RNA sequence: GAGGACCGAACCGACUAAUGUUGAAAAAUUAGCGGAUGACUUGUGGCUGGGGGUGAAAGGCCAAUCAAACCGGGAGAUAGC
RNA sequence: CGCUCGCCGGAAGACCAAGGGUUCCUGUCCAACGUUAAUCGGGGCAGGGUGAGUCGACCCCUAAGGCGAGGCCGAAAGGCGUAGUCGAUGGGAAACAGGUUAAUAUUCCUGUACUUGGUGUUACUGCGAAGGGGGGACGGAGAAGGCUAUGUUGGCCGGGCGACGGUUGUCCCGGUUUAAGCGUGUAGGCUGGUUUUCCAGGCAAAUCCGGAAAAUCAAGGCUGAGGCGUGAUGACGAGGCACUACGGUGCUGAAGCAACAAAUGCCCUGCUUCCAGGAAAAGCCUCUAAGCAUCAGGUAACAUCAAAUCGUACCCCAAACCGACACAGGUGGUCAGGUAGAGAAUACCAAGGCGCUUGAGAGAACUCGGGUGAAGGAACUAGGCAAAAUGGUGCCGUAACUUCGGGAGAAGGCACGCUGAUAUGUAGGUGAGGUCCCUCGCGGAUGGAGCUGAAAUCAGUCGAAGAUACCAGCUGGCUGCAACUGUUUAUUAAAAACACAGCACUGUGCAAACACGAAAGUGGACGUAUACGGUGUGACGCCUGCCCGGUGCCGGAAGGUUAAUU
């Protein structure tokens, strides 16, 4: 549910929360937890290499099964859970043999539902099959790009991919970006859409709410001095130049894809 | 007012001590230079 | 077994002072200057073998030497080890 | 019993005035002042190095040094002054 | 040295870490040092002083990070990193009370304890890891209850009968303390228990964990402050007595109870709740593999041995650390008494510590820091700068506007001390004896002695004044800018600047764009278009018109021109 906060303080007036009274309220499943410490956007030269990253809440990493290759053995959803590492929720599932795993939670999945993977799995949300065995026109998520590599496409909350065509060893997919993309038909995909579609309706409401998420302030280049940024300078608010990144590349329409190796799989660019 | 020198022996030794100097070629050239000058105290090492 | 040659090197001198005398007459404890690297076990064996008395327990401490001046020259006396050696009741030294 | 909520000590700051200006102090004292559960504050340790870092951006800060640190060297640079 | 006076007392007291390194104690000296003198000193000289199985380090274990055999990469130097190995600021065994030195003490002594390991007997016995599982193991806020530290009063014991009216009493002063350990298992918290059968999971195995199905029982287990008992016929103890080398020593020693109040400490790593969703590894428990078989090994009791080494003095909001100084500065952690008070504010005190290392006079101008002011009351001035003023609690009452939360403590006003009564002390809190029950205990019910105790009303009463001191909002009206809380020019600028939630454009299909990097790689991200980067705008409301000629970006590729090459 999407809930507007009451304006009892200026920092709460504009806050909109996504409240899901189905997520587990207790602790996560410990055997599938790992520590994951923070980077501040700095690489192994110790330099900032991605700006605007630092601080925010401590987070444990949940091991999520993106491969979905435990074929032929049914599993039951035990509970849905919050995962700080991603926009989607996750689901803890128990297999018949007694093994527990985390999966991305599809829209509509609830505790008690049954799921399965493999060539002979039923066409139902949460089941995973090679796309060779999924009807053309279906909606799927967590799509592999190489067979056995694990899901890599349409993982964010509310996202999905459309199987538009199947020719020979390849399927054509409509991605969320709008791109039409060829992928091997032996690549797996999970039926349905990623859940938590209301994620995009939240409103942070105050600066601190971004700071809680590890995002540090953006400083506009036109607010700087020339030594700092091509946009800097000026007696007053001045601009007079074509907008560029801090490193001088045009930033209002200039294209930057250059991958001749994968060009052969793009049927149609997003625009 | 807080001044610039705030002593810590662990930090002193890690930053400038004998084994830190020996860890790199540039640090061993500091030591070579101080030996050629004839310093009585080669390093901060107490 | 600690070798007798080692035992003969670990005891350096009696320590004479008001506190040492009080220790002897009140707690049957003699105070010694001992080699810097001597252990409690070595001191105990040396006292028992060389002074021919039974020892209850040995406590040790390291005395840091003082900085002293001599004709504008600055120097430092050496650190040394002191041993409080408690003897068994009835023994006399 | 929520909150970058409210009053207010510690704690963190630094809006006004007087003093001080060969100072008690190479930035403070005194009376008042702001925040005070947070984008808070603090201890210990770590990482980023000079056309380089870091910067809620003042060309700010990087050891009382910053429109290019400090130390040593080219070095007795050159100086129609 | 003494008596008095004054000052701090959430410190100007006590104790640590850090940093320093003999500054500590005793004797002796006064050249220099000490902003004066100095017989004194953190000064000179000499001697002394730091005692540990349990405190800390070392040690086992890891975080960020560092290094890193081979390895990958790079003119060389070197860069990155795998197996590993280091690295606390975090996890990991055990000691308390009393006494003692001029100077150390959880280290010495007295008394009473505890932990880990090696050996050797005795009895029983499936042991075995570099592997598996459990555990360790974790957030913010909030709310109570049960407690203790601790305080107050009474009782008790000892002492007293007052320099000036009174003081044998409902009077005055002091004391009324006791640990770890061991035993017990309470307020409370969590969890159903037990036994069989089977199984695609835990890299092999597993009796362990996970999963499935039955039977049976319903109370079993885990955790837990405090209290109580013991420790303790002990220790300590007001004071008294006797010597002093008049500093202090030696001997003895009464009472040693209760009630009430009560933490920010403990139960509590709990409970409730929220979203921003909250280390690791070992110690520890358990499972088996290879392997070993009346052996080794394991479990328990007993005995015996071992627990090394280094630190331990002293300062530590400071004259000993960082500030060139015996410098109005700076410096993390712990302790937390009385009266008033909401309080760790504030005033006065306790324990304890101090009067700040030039003094003596005088009582001009002027400067500094303060007090009061006739009449006037902003006339001052760039400007009410500074000053003056307001200031508490309860109640009454409170406009426009508004995003319906606010505005608001709007504004404005009334009451307030003390005494008596209601009521020899009330409502409330706490709660003994007694009685009843019981599945008999640290139990339940009743019962209310004793203790503690607001607030109100009525009547009276003193002063100029009862929130009397300290402490402690000035208020209202119009308007510019920025939505707001935040940030900034360390040291002349705190703002209208920066940021900000929100908005848009745009790039980016993952070996992402992008960034650091001759490279290997690393960040982006163990993320995947509801995502990530870049840019502008800057809550919200109503909105965001026309121009593509110029410059850029995006698309096109028929033609013209055009590089190396030939
Ligand atoms: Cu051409
Ligand atoms: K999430
Ligand atoms: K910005
Ligand atoms: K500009
Ligand atoms: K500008
Ligand atoms: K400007
Ligand atoms: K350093
Ligand atoms: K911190
Ligand atoms: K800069
Ligand atoms: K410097
Ligand atoms: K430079
Ligand atoms: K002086
Ligand atoms: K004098
Ligand atoms: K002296
Ligand atoms: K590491
Ligand atoms: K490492
Ligand atoms: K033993
Ligand atoms: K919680
Ligand atoms: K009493
Ligand atoms: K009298
Ligand atoms: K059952
Ligand atoms: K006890
Ligand atoms: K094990
Ligand atoms: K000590
Ligand atoms: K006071
Ligand atoms: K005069
Ligand atoms: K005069
Ligand atoms: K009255
Ligand atoms: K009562
Ligand atoms: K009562
Ligand atoms: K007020
Ligand atoms: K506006
Ligand atoms: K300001
Ligand atoms: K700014
Ligand atoms: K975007
Ligand atoms: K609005
Ligand atoms: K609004
Ligand atoms: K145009
Ligand atoms: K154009
Ligand atoms: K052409
Ligand atoms: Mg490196
Ligand atoms: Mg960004
Ligand atoms: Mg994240
Ligand atoms: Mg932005
Ligand atoms: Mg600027
Ligand atoms: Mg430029
Ligand atoms: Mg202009
Ligand atoms: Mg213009
Ligand atoms: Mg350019
Ligand atoms: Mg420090
Ligand atoms: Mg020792
Ligand atoms: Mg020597
Ligand atoms: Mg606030
Ligand atoms: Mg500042
Ligand atoms: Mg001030
Ligand atoms: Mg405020
Ligand atoms: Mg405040
Ligand atoms: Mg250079
Ligand atoms: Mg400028
Ligand atoms: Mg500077
Ligand atoms: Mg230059
Ligand atoms: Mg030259
Ligand atoms: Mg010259
Ligand atoms: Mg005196
Ligand atoms: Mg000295
Ligand atoms: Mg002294
Ligand atoms: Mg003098
Ligand atoms: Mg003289
Ligand atoms: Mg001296
Ligand atoms: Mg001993
Ligand atoms: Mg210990
Ligand atoms: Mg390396
Ligand atoms: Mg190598
Ligand atoms: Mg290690
Ligand atoms: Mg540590
Ligand atoms: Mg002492
Ligand atoms: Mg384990
Ligand atoms: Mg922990
Ligand atoms: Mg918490
Ligand atoms: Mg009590
Ligand atoms: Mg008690
Ligand atoms: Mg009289
Ligand atoms: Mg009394
Ligand atoms: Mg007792
Ligand atoms: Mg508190
Ligand atoms: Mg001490
Ligand atoms: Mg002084
Ligand atoms: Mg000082
Ligand atoms: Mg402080
Ligand atoms: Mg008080
Ligand atoms: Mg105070
Ligand atoms: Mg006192
Ligand atoms: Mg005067
Ligand atoms: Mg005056
Ligand atoms: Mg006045
Ligand atoms: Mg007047
Ligand atoms: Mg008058
Ligand atoms: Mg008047
Ligand atoms: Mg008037
Ligand atoms: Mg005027
Ligand atoms: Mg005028
Ligand atoms: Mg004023
Ligand atoms: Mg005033
Ligand atoms: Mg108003
Ligand atoms: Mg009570
Ligand atoms: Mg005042
Ligand atoms: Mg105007
Ligand atoms: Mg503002
Ligand atoms: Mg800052
Ligand atoms: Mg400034
Ligand atoms: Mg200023
Ligand atoms: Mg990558
Ligand atoms: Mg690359
Ligand atoms: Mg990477
Ligand atoms: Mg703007
Ligand atoms: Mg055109
Ligand atoms: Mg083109």
């Amino acid at each position: 549910a999407v809930v507007k906060c009451k304006p009892t303080s200026p920092g709460r007036r504009h806050v909109v929360k996504v409240v899901n009274p189905e997520l587990h309220k207790g602790k996560p499943f410990a055997p599938l937890l790992e520590k994951n410490s923070k980077s501040g956007g700095r690489n192994n030269n110790g330099r900032i290499t991605t700006r605007h990253i630092g601080g925010g809440h401590k987070q444990a990493y949940r091991i999520v099964d993106f491969k979905r290759n435990k074929d032929g053995i049914p599993a039951v959803v035990e509970r849905l859970e919050y995962d700080p590492n991603r926009s989607a929720n996750i689901a803890l599932v128990l297999y018949k043999d007694g093994e527990r795993r985390y999966i991305l939670a599809p829209k509509g999945l609830k505790a008690g539902d049954q799921i399965q993977s493999g060539v002979d799995a039923a066409i139902k949300p949460g089941n995973t099959l090679p796309m060779r065995n999924i009807p053309v026109g279906s909606t799927v998520h967590n799509v592999e790009m190489k067979p056995g590599k694990g899901g890599q496409l349409a993982r964010s909350a509310g996202t999905y991919v459309q199987i538009v065509a199947r020719d020979g060893a390849y399927v054509t997919l409509r991605l969320r970006s709008g791109e039409m993309r060829k992928v091997e038909a032996d690549c797996r995909a999970t039926l349905g859409e990623v859940g938590n579609a209301e994620h995009m309706l939240r409103v942070l409401g105050k600066a601190g709410a971004a700071r809680w998420r590890g995002v540090r302030p953006t400083v506009r280049g036109t607010a700087m001095n020339p030594v700092d940024h091509p946009h800097g300078g000026g007696e007053g608010r001045n601009f007079g130049k074509h907008p560029v990144t801090p490193w001088g590349v045009q930033t209002k329409g200039k294209k930057t894809r250059s991958n001749k190796r994968t060009d052969k799989f793009i049927v149609r660019r997003r625009s | 007012m807080k001044r610039t020198f705030q002593p810590s022996v662990l930090k002193r030794n890690r930053s400038h001590g004998f084994r830190a100097r020996m860890a790199t070629k540039n640090g061993r050239q500091v030591l070579a230079r101080r030996r050629a000058k004839g310093r009585a105290r080669l390093t901060v090492s107490k | 077994m600690i070798r007798e040659e080692r035992l003969l090197k670990v005891l350096r001198a009696p320590h004479v002072s008001e506190k040492a005398s009080t220790a002897m007459e009140k707690s049957n404890t003699i105070v010694l200057k001992v080699a810097k690297d001597a252990t409690k076990a070595e001191i105990k064996a040396a006292v028992q073998k060389l002074f021919e008395v039974e020892v209850e327990v040995v406590n040790t401490l390291v005395v840091k030497g003082k900085v002293k001046r001599h004709g504008q020259r600055i120097g430092r006396r050496s650190d040394w080890k002191k041993a409080y050696v408690t003897l068994k009741e009835g023994q006399n030294l």
